[PDB]
């Protein structure tokens, strides 16, 4: 295999959001605060959301011709087929 | 707010190595645009 398949898949493996943020973002929201338990299951759960934007994007840019890196323009079309499948809020 | 996990993140699932900046903060919008949503329909049930 290449480096690149390599570093694609340490990326994916290991990337992920930091709990400071998307707790302060939940917690200012609840006002109460949060668990340690919330915060990861809400980090996994946008993780996999993250994955299916980028990934029904990636489908887009090469329908259209196009090459990555991903544009604005595939993000939000992405978006909108995602919403018609009914398959992310 | 998590602008460095998020192009590691795009870069796992399939964009350029290096990701455009502009794409960057479009998905960070929905990322926080849809924790939010998770949030307010997780204190419903």
């Amino acid at each position: 295999f290449s480096e690149e398949q390599l570093n694609r898949y340490e990326m994916y493996r290991r990337s992920a959001f930091p709990k400071a943020a998307i707790k302060r973002l939940i917690q200012s929201i609840t006002g109460t605060s949060v668990s340690q338990n919330v915060v990861i299951a809400m980090s996994g759960i946008s993780k996999v959301f993250v994955g299916e934007v980028v990934e029904e994007a990636l489908d887009v840019c090469e329908k259209w011709g196009e090459m990555p890196p991903l544009q604005p323009k595939h993000m939000r079309e992405a978006v909108r087929r995602l919403k018609s499948k009914g398959q992310i809020p | 707010l998590f602008s460095k996990e998020l192009r590691c993140m795009m870069y796992g699932f399939g964009d350029d190595q290096n990701p455009y900046t502009e794409s960057v903060d479009i998905l960070e919008d929905l990322v926080i645009e849809f924790i939010t949503e998770m949030t307010h329909k997780a204190m419903s049930i």
